[PDB]
Parts: structure tokens; sequence; C-alpha cells
């Protein structure tokens, strides 16, 4: 299980119930501000991914509101909000106002136990890279929050794959699964591969 | 380097390490000449029919005293019941201090209830260079949000200062500079301001003000013709 794993898919159509339950979900969705309409975002089957845990939801623009809507629709309460202050290599900051930050809503579901709440603070300071590429520091914050547990990323790209994480996105190369319970349920649900309709 | 890790190691917040925070002063001087004299009114806003505050405002800065600032306080129940839409101009702006907890959600509800849409999210990020917990919190909270709303038809969306002394509830005066650089009009209301916040160009209303000089007919006279539509950034 431990090493990076991923599934090239259309997240709208994958039967995510084969994946099991996760201590953490993180998503960087293509909000409609190759996008997803607000109904497709609302319809995503996030509720099956977790029993008790945390959700990290990147938002910009009107998705600051729509993401709160999805957050609550999926059954989370928003309990924190990470701010990523965007800098260059010299640690200087990069309609009505110029934007120096991006927001990550943090939702809780159920009653998580054994998490180390309070180790990190809700501000990230990290370099901008390629566009839409969030900072790698979030994986450290999340690992310290919930060490060794299973995590799932939605709408990740190849650089997002990490140990302890399963990455889903349509720009990944193929299907790399190592957890036996997952490969089992993947073979049963998808005996020939193929994730259409 | 990873400043998140560094904070776990040392207690220095990542924002401690942000660095560096041409005749854009002439804009500031036009603001200063166009500013009305400071006006202010002591009023217990729970008990005070805000409709007495006239004319209708181009800008509203709302700074209700939240319980979380202290470690009478207004709850989001109280705030949501203010009749802010009864004194806002048909085209106008609100800046609402929301803290860092449930206010980030309930303040958006307020904004929509009063008829605005949120067009910016200004974060006040607090450094702890000189000094290296909500039960629902997942992370240490080191910032506050001021939501900007718009109704009807140069700066960045971050304020960085050092965390103030405990018991100091003041918000950074930079929020005024951001609001004033927008040239939104000259009718500017600050609700729950204090003696310490009174300022040229602004009408301040709050329960702790020790003195008043507000007169509605005098206040309106600052905006009688030919001055009804000035931006606040024009020649007098
Ligand atoms: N229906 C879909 N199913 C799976 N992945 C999808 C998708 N639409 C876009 N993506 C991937 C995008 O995620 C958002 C953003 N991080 C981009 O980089 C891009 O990768």
């Amino acid at each position: 299980l431990f090493p990076p794993q991923w599934i090239c898919c259309d997240i709208r159509y994958l039967d995510v119930s084969i994946l099991g339950k996760f201590a953490v979900v993180m998503a960087d969705p293509p909000w409609d501000i190759g996008t997803l309409t607000d109904d497709e975002m609302r319809r995503l089957n996030i509720p099956v991914l977790q029993d008790d845990g945390f959700l990290f939801l990147w938002v910009t623009g009107r998705a600051m509101e729509l993401g709160r809507e999805c957050l609550n629709l999926w059954g989370y309460e928003r309990v924190d909000e990470i701010i990523w202050v965007k800098t260059n290599q010299l640690q200087r900051i990069i309609h009505w106002l110029n934007h120096g930050k991006e927001h990550c809503l943090v939702g809780v579901k159920g009653n998580p136990q054994g998490f180390n709440q309070g180790l990190d603070c809700d501000v990230i300071v990290a370099e901008v890279r390629s566009t839409s590429h969030k900072p790698d520091e979030i994986y450290g914050m999340i690992e310290r929050l919930s060490p060794g547990t299973r995590k799932i990323e939605l709408f990740g790209r190849p650089h997002n794959v990490q140990p302890n994480w399963i990455t889903l996105g349509n720009q990944l190369d193929g299907i790399h699964l190592l957890d036996p319970d997952v490969v089992a349920r993947f073979k049963q649900r998808y005996p020939d591969g193929i994730i259409s309709k | 380097n990873d400043y998140c890790q560094h904070f776990v190691d040392t207690g220095h917040r990542p924002q401690n390490f942000i660095r560096d925070v041409e005749l854009i002063r002439l804009k500031d001087e036009l603001i200063a000449k166009s500013n009305t004299p400071p006006m202010y009114l002591q009023a217990d806003i729970e008990a005070f029919d805000i409709r007495e505050l006239t004319p209708k405002f181009d800008v509203i800065l709302l700074e209700p005293p939240l319980e979380e600032y202290y470690r009478k306080c207004w709850t989001w129940d109280d705030i949501m019941k203010l009749e802010i839409d009864e004194i806002a101009a048909p085209r106008s702006f609100i800046f609402l201090w929301c803290g860092s907890g449930e206010g980030l959600d309930l303040g958006r509800v307020c904004l929509r209830k009063w008829g605005y849409r949120r067009c910016e999210d200004i974060c006040w990020i607090k450094t702890n260079k000189n000094n290296p917990l909500d039960p629902k919190a997942v992370f240490q909270r080191t910032k506050e949000h001021c939501l900007m709303g718009i109704k009807g038809t140069v700066d960045i969306d971050l304020i960085i200062t050092e965390e103030p002394e405990i018991g100091n509830i003041e918000k950074p005066v930079e929020i005024f500079h951001i609001i004033e650089h927008f040239c939104l009009g000259r009718r500017r209301l600050h609700l729950f301001g204090r003696d310490s916040t009174i300022r040229p160009g602004w009408l301040t209303v709050g329960p702790t003000l020790t003195n008043s000089n507000y007169n509605a007919e005098t206040y309106a006279s600052y905006f009688s013709a030919p001055n009804s539509y000035l931006t606040g950034c024009t020649e007098e």
C-alpha cells in the first residue's frame, strides 16, 4: 500500500466506492469560473470516501462560495481555511485588488480521533511554480496532521503522487495500484479495465 | 526551504519570512483634500435604529466585536440582524471583519442577506517575529479576514503586520488605505469604530465613543450639489 498509487480516470464516472475510506481527502477541482459545471461538482460522490476525517478543498473566485456549498452538501463542516501566500525565489509576494494568495477550505466529517490538530498554522509561504500547481508543503502539513493513514487526491497531476496517497485525475499515466484490497475491488468492478459511462 | 516544517521546529510562523512588507502619493493627497471632516457618534448599536444614519453610504466598514477577539460581544446572530441594507446606497460597498472561525461562513451569509456579493477576500496575516485554540480548529489560526462586498453596478489582498498585544483588538489601519484607494465615494461609515479609529473622511459610530459631533443635516451638507457624486480622489 504505502508507495504512491494513482488512477487515470474521469472522476465524474469512476465508481469511487472500490477505493475504501480515507483519513484525508484533498481536491483541486477545475471550477467553472476542461472544467466541471456546478452540478457535476455537486454530484461528485465525495460522501462515500470518508467516515471520520478531513477534506481539503482549493477554491478561487466564486468557488470560495460554491466550494462551501459543495463542502456542506457532501456532509462536511468548514472548520479551517489555509491561505497560501505566493512568493518568488526571493520570498517576495507575487479585479478590484491584485491577488497574493490562494485559499484552501478545510472541512471535517464525523468525529476524527487521533489527529494532531494544532501542529501547523493556517498560512503557507511557498514559491509559485507551473500554473495551477499547488505547493508541496501541504502534504507535510497533512502527514503531520494524520501520519501513516490513507489519503486520496482528486484532480491531481503526475507531480501530485505521494506515498500514502491515491491520486485521481485525467492527466495521469495509466493505473498504478498496489494496495491488495484496492486491486481486488478494482478487478471485480472493472474486470477488463475501461472506465466509461 | 519548507516554512511549515520550520514553524513546527521553531515556532516562527511562515509569514515571518516574507520580505519587503512613485507618485502614488499624489493619489493619497487628493484623498486627503477631498476628505470630509471627521464625524463621530456614540450609539449603542443594539438599541439604535440605524435608519437615523443618513444619507445612504457609499462605503460601510463593519467591525462588530466578536467573542474570539478576547482571549458586550456581538454574536453572528446579532450581526445578521443589523439592517445594513436600510442605510446602504444602491451602488455601495461593505468591508466586514469576520475573524477566522465560523465568521468566514456567517459573514458571507450576512453579505448576501444585505444584498451584496463578495468581490474580494482580504486577509490580515499576523507575524510573530517578537514571540516565536478553538476546539474545532485543525490548525493554529494566524490571520483574520475582512470580506469586501459590492451591491449595484494598486493594492493587494493581504495585510501583514505583527500580532498585536493580547487584549489589543485594533485592526490594522492599512484597511483604511485599501478602502480609500478604491475611490468609491465620500459617504463612509465605520460601525463599531472607537475613539482610536476616528479619521478624516469617515463617519464613526460605536458604543464606546466618548464624544459625539454627528449632525445629519450637517453631514449631508458635505455632499449637497455640486459635490453629490465625487469619488473621493478628485479635486475639490
Ligand atoms: N473530469 C475530470 N476528471 C479527472 N481529472 C480532471 C477532470 N477535469 C480536469 N481534470 C484534471 C484537472 O484537475 C484540475 C486541475 N488541477 C488541472 O490541473 C487538471 O488536472
